[PDB]
């Protein structure tokens, strides 16, 4: 009846912990010397065989709203973008008055009202003796009207920031990134087919490396992210609080065919010593506004699904209403995202214009041929200058991509905001698209994961005793 | 591979046989994989002063720190050997009221250590000082005689 | 016969020089206020420090040759440089300045022309328009040029490059713990009175220094550590002259300082997103900054310091306390930072005593506040501060909105024994000193020294190996 | 008992008992181990990229790791790797400090004793390595 | 000092002489140069920069883990002690069906590894798994 | 019956690449050279280098594919970038220049504008006033714009940023011992004769490489190493023409080079304290820079090289030394750095020797020791060095006050074989090459190969576990 203390190494014991993470992408990304990719340069090789040991009889608690990784990688990609554009040209001298024409010409039907602009000006290069008149092309989104003289204009964030162009060579296609942990640490995977994002997760496994995660950043619509399993799942910090954004992960991928149907010649003006400001030269042929293709029935069926889900969450006897963003910065008002590098601001008014009913939401939509579901086309714009989401400062210019651009993203998620307007005895719940926060677009991928250090040391009583 | 995912199982069955085989698997694997990736990347010379490179360097330090602190502790209490060593330290009555079966066949490792946390420092200190000093005195006496 | 026996973990230490890290308290991070020029990087202070005492130990110390002083000196320099380096350079502002001595002759006002409303022409972010913009400066910031009544510039233009501090970063110093990496230790002298160099009666060890607030102050040591039962005077060579004399006080003297001006901070925008911060105007009446000091407290403190100085320079002595001979405003006029703004206070009142051989001993008493009318310090403001060891790299202090309030504790004095031709007179004179971050560091680090711990040990024993 | 190097003022025998406590803190790095865990920030934002303190702290970590690693390597080269205390076959040449064991273990402290032996420290260490090499050659002769 | 001078010699020639003793000295010398260098530079403080400060820091790292990864291997198969240790794993004739004469008095260590390159990982993993069986036997004895 | 036996410390290495660190012995650091090429970071070298001989070893060597050549290339690039990083950018001096002829016509004066006293307008720290002034420029630095018989600029100003090298930082080469970390080793091929890549029978091993002076030189190799008993030719593929030809000499040819002028070092204040350095004037006659080569010695060496080139391409072929075809200034004319000052020396005299296999005969010396023993290289001077890899990042060399005198050791060549139509003629036309620093380092690191150390080993033995 004598019990002595026995040391056991490698006990299955972990505790909550926050640590450094390191990227691992693909050997193929290194192949072909792509280089321009601003994120795979220092990534280690992804292990071809993943390790996903399953945990049995475990009910680990999870708080995706209090996830370290989210903030960790948020500042990681915030700094990673900064380091990529840090050696690139700072477009400080461009902050000049601009003489801007109609389009370029009146060679006229006419779906454009200033997108070319043809802003001309007098600028000084590294040669600090001669003014150098020239001209470049800018969408109205980048040219703020000044002086109201008629054609006086300046760059949008000259008096609020410093605009740095990306290095033209730099390609902006995200590739899957597998966060991996240093040894002695593990990632716990909440492998339940239905998680509120809060409370205990029963079905649970673990991985030493996260699954592939493209750091796609997009507002309102999550693109090329991750699909939900069997059912659409909605996660919020506090559903009844209006300020809290609403994560909505779709179980169905929806194809969005976005393109820039303008053949563009690109002109590189030299400004400064070896610094070159890349700008559009002209557009070959007719200019057609950028558009995105959305299946009506597929989208309406997804709408029906999320509507039933929000009714289940709130009141199944409530009316659901879908309006567009009240107002504020363009990113939140209209669906914005990068395509082949150029950024498209699509007026997603039609996407959120349908109101359902507790009495309604009874049937789905069935297309009667292709011309029945003629795909909705979204009025899309192009904004070359983007200020950092966190700070108006350090705005980044986007070099124009020559010729034709076309992408085919798969909508895997949605971001919503509930407005607590005076509709108490109305039950009419309105949800407006939200965004503007990279962290929200990461919470939608990191929720299933959780980092825990491993302390493989353990002690327990045993009748055994060390020999004297 | 070999990650200890048997936290749900109590020390009653897994600790006796299954965990030790898995633990040896994990120790060999977490050594093979980490250093394989390291050697490959070091030869490539892709590792640099880049943001991600300083994250990898920081993690390379953490692995070393964790492994070395663990091995140090083990060697500082004589258990430089395998994962299972029996000390000459008695189990204090202050932590008790649980039968051998309770502790083993009824308490999962995670649940068990979560009640000993208030005494982890005391137990670890009273192991290293007791057995190690006593064994040093014994070796000296035997060598003298 | 004996045999070698390798011992491990043996308590043997050797004086060593190693890198140290900062470990501020958890509360400083809890505020979430942006790093105070040197803060977030630090690791959190261990709840209770271990001050294990080393009984039967007589460890010698050398505060004048300690590495830690130099290491921290370099650390504080680099920390300021990194904090203010991303901020805006005020080089575009080096332009001719048109200034009026006072915006309105509201006579009255104590200032003869301190406001100096300076209006200049600066190219904005839009490199097409010159925009005349007014800004307010103190005389210490504008050099009269061209001998014209209104032609002014900035003290450091051709001389040095000005860089403003980022306004979000505050300046309120916070206690810092220098901890050594394991295998290293810090030894703390426990002797109530320490010369700072030589053997220590009682010695202790800490893996972490006590919290030090890296305040930078001249002619004074503010919010600093205190002595025990007796003011202590330390100098590498007291019989030398250039050697600055460190004094650690045993009693803290409260110093209440405030800039009594309600001020609005105009933010002029200069260049692409770089906004320079100045002063829009002063709301209400303009009152010069000052500091309040007890008469009796200061006199009795001078009494104790004068006794200590007679002890260290012959019992029969007459110590005259005088002011700085001359030179840079940093070391001539006592200066410090209050609420992120630099205050230059003419401490001529503090050291204006000739003293008597036997006049000492009778400590003066406070017969009411009318008697002890608190000493008022004529204080100034120098927004442009220069690097102490570097001609270039000057830094601009952004103004602080509203009225600033400060209440530090005097805890130390820096002095310079002049070698005047008055040995027959025996009139020892001690002018205030300063001008060296190291002198401040030596005052707080005298009791600490860092030693590498060598766990490897050798010893003959009858014990032999097993063949 | 003593938290740290209390037995510094104590003699050879008294300091032997607390050797384990002084040897645990060699690589323990308890102050450095925890990063900004209370605020849930790793390494204070990964050392704020490479801030002045970031560099200092990272450098302090490698020195704790290499210094212990080197000590353990020394233990390994002379055989008694795991054992904190080990006998050696090296006879103690009487030339190094002609003193009786009583004066050493009862009067001389460890700190004061490792000022005498400093002259012959490297000599002694190499003697131990050659004695281990001699032991290995003897083992080969047995085989 | 004490570098692989006997690498041109055969496995047995090298073993009966330098591998057993000179290599032990070589590990000690590796420590001696590190002990002297890592101390003296620590008495400089002009080190620990970037342009060469990172280079030396990375090298010091690489040394650290490159040595630990071998200590770990020694730990996983229990041979954390003597540099030379035997195993209960039988040498399968499938791995190089050659007599001990061709193995030691003929093959040199450098050419030996090249033939066993396919076997290397296989044998290393077999040694640790055999150690697990021995550890289970030790539990039965306990 | 046998069992595998784990062997630690086995003599086995494998080709690998790894980080390598510098080591200078800190002799320069004790002198106080104020950090040259980052000498304050090199760890001191081992007093005694160790080169254990690897008997009965035939290790294959591949100098062309060696990682060290590229690791060093990038590290040297980083060094030259770090040096100019804190220095003063010369963006404002990219303006128009009003220039004279040389200095005056009161002058025989073979120079035809190599001083071109250029004057211009500039904006100093005071960004409101122009400041006309004159500084001196060699023609290589200034390109004329518009050719109105006046108006000049700088060669790379419009297309490339210039950074003036800091004067405090010397550019004198110092020996470097690229040392490998523990667990890695450098193999040293000690054969008296090599072909660049190939099996080596005489092999040794070094913990650090031998001291290396990272000198950037074109068409020549200075202060380098010497071959053994015979000139050696090395090339990845001598049979192809595009690849360069590395030659290493067995003996050293002294190269007495000096700028024979007393130069006043004027400094112009540009912007906030940033002083652009130039030449005030040249006291005395403007003697053109020149280099001294022994006529006999250089011929004897050229005949040795010719005989080796004959051996490579058959006795039938005759060797022709034609001058550089053309291209960038460093390729067309031999160019190096003397005492922190960059030279540009016409190499036509050195490469104007045609050798017929029938007429090879012997070596030509001179009983007379007076006259015809000096080959004076007409050297011009260029300060604005274009980057060798990228159009941008051009550097500016400040003038060195007084006469700069140096004396190197010609220790090899960089040559280019052309695909001429004279192949039927059977003549090998070899022309000086350059413009690639990697070839400069291949001339040193050829003898070294980096291999990691794997002490882990397995071996069947009759021994079995002592269970
Ligand atoms: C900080 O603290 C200091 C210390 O308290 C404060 O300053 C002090 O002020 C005191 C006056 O209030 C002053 O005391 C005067 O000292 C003068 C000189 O002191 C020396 O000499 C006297 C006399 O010794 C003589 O005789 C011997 C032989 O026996 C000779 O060897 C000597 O050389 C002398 O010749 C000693 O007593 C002292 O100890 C010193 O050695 C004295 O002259 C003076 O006496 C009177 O005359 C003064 C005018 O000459 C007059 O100002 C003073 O008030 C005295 O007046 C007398 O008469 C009136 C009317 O009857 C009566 O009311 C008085 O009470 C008094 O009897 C004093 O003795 C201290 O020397 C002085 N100390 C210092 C360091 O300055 C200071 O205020 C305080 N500051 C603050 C802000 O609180
Ligand atoms: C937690 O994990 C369990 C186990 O995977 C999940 O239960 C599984 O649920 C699926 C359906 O959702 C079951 O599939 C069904 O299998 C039966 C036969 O077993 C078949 O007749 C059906 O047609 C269907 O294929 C599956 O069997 C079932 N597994 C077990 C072991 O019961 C559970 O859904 C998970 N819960 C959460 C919240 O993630
Ligand atoms: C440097 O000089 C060496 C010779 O000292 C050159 O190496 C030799 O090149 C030949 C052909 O390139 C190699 O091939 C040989 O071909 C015959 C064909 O019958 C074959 O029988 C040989 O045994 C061999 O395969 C030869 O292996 C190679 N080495 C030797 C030792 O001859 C080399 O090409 C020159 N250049 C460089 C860069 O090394
Ligand atoms: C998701 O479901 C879980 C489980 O029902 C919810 O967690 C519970 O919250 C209620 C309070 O609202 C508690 O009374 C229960 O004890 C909790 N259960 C456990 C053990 O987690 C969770 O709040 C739901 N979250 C959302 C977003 O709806
Ligand atoms: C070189 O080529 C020779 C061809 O005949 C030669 O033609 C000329 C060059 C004459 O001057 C004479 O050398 C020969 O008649 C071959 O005969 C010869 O073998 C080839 N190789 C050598 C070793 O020279």
């Amino acid at each position: 009846e004598k019990l002595w203390v026995t040391v056991y190494y490698g006990v299955p014991v972990w505790k909550e912990a926050t640590t450094t993470l390191f990227c691992a992408s693909d050997a193929k990304a290194y192949d072909t010397e792509v280089h321009n990719v601003w994120a795979t340069h220092a990534c280690v090789p992804t292990d071809p065989n993943p390790q996903e040991v399953v945990l049995e009889n475990v009910t680990e608690n999870f708080n995706m709203w209090k996830n370290n990784m989210v903030e960790q990688m948020h500042e990681d990609i915030i700094s990673l973008w900064d380091e990529s554009l840090k050696p690139c040209v700072k477009l400080t001298p461009l902050c000049v008055t601009l003489n801007c024409t109609d389009l370029r010409n009146v060679t006229n039907s006419e779906g454009m009202r200033g997108e070319i602009k043809n802003c001309s000006f007098n600028i000084t290069t590294s040669i600090k003796d001669k003014v150098k008149k020239d001209y470049a092309l800018f969408y109205k989104l980048d040219v703020v009207p000044i002086d109201n003289d008629n054609t006086s204009y300046r760059l949008i964030n000259c008096n609020t920031s410093t605009i740095t162009q990306a290095c033209p060579k730099v390609s902006f296609e995200p590739i899957p990134i597998h966060y991996c942990t240093p040894a002695g640490f593990a990632i716990l995977k909440c492998k339940d087919k239905k998680f509120n994002g809060t409370g205990p997760c029963k079905n649970v496994s673990t991985v030493q490396c996260t699954h592939g995660i493209k750091p796609v950043v997009s507002t309102q619509l999550l693109l090329n992210g991750s699909l939900a399993e069997e059912e659409v799942v909605i996660r919020s910090s506090n559903f009844t609080d209006n300020a809290k954004n609403i994560i909505v992960q779709l179980k169905e991928s929806v194809e969005i065919n976005c393109t820039r149907p303008n053949n563009n010649t690109r002109k590189s003006i030299h400004i400064g010593p070896g610094k070159a400001f890349y700008t559009t030269g002209d557009i070959i042929g007719d200019i057609r506004q950028a558009h995105c293709n959305i299946s009506r029935t597929k989208w309406n069926n997804t709408l029906n699904q999320i509507a039933t889900k929000l009714k289940e969450q709130f009141g199944n006897n409530k009316t659901i209403v879908f309006n567009q963003s009240s107002g504020g910065d363009p990113e939140i008002v209209m669906h914005s995202f990068n395509c082949g590098g150029e950024f498209f601001y699509c007026n997603s008014t039609q996407l959120f214009n349908s109101t359902w009913n507790f009495n309604g939401t009874w049937n789905l939509t069935q297309s009667n041929g292709t011309e029945g579901n003629d795909t909705i086309t979204l009025p899309c714009k192009i904004k070359q200058i983007i200020n950092m989401w966190q700070e108006v400062g350090k705005a980044m210019y986007a070099p124009p991509i020559r010729g034709q651009i076309r992408c085919s993203s798969n909508i895997t998620g949605l971001i919503l905001t509930r407005d607590g307007g005076n509709n108490h005895n109305n039950d009419t719940e309105t949800f407006r698209p939200g965004g503007g926060d990279m962290r929200d677009n990461w919470r939608s991928e990191l929720y299933k994961y959780k980092v825990v250090k491993i302390e493989p040391l353990g002690v327990a009583p045993t009748k055994a005793k060390r020999r004297v | 591979l070999g990650f200890l995912g048997a936290a749900g199982s109590t020390m009653g069955a897994a600790s006796i046989t299954l965990t030790v085989q898995a633990r040896l698997l994990l120790s060999g694997i977490v050594q093979q994989q980490n250093n394989l990736l390291k050697a490959i990347e070091a030869q490539q010379h892709l590792l640099k002063l880049t943001v991600w490179g300083i994250k990898q360097l920081q993690a390379r330090v953490l692995t070393v720190e964790r492994y070395l602190r663990d091995q140090q502790l083990l060697g500082i209490w004589g258990c430089s050997g395998k994962l299972i060593c029996t000390t000459a330290v008695p189990w204090n009555a202050s932590w008790s009221n649980k039968t051998l079966d309770m502790i083993w066949n009824n308490m999962t490792w995670m649940e068990w250590e979560k009640e000993i946390d208030n005494y982890t420092g005391l137990i670890y200190t009273l192991i290293e000082e007791s057995q190690n000093q006593q064994e040093k005195n014994e070796k000296e006496l035997l060598e003298l005689d």
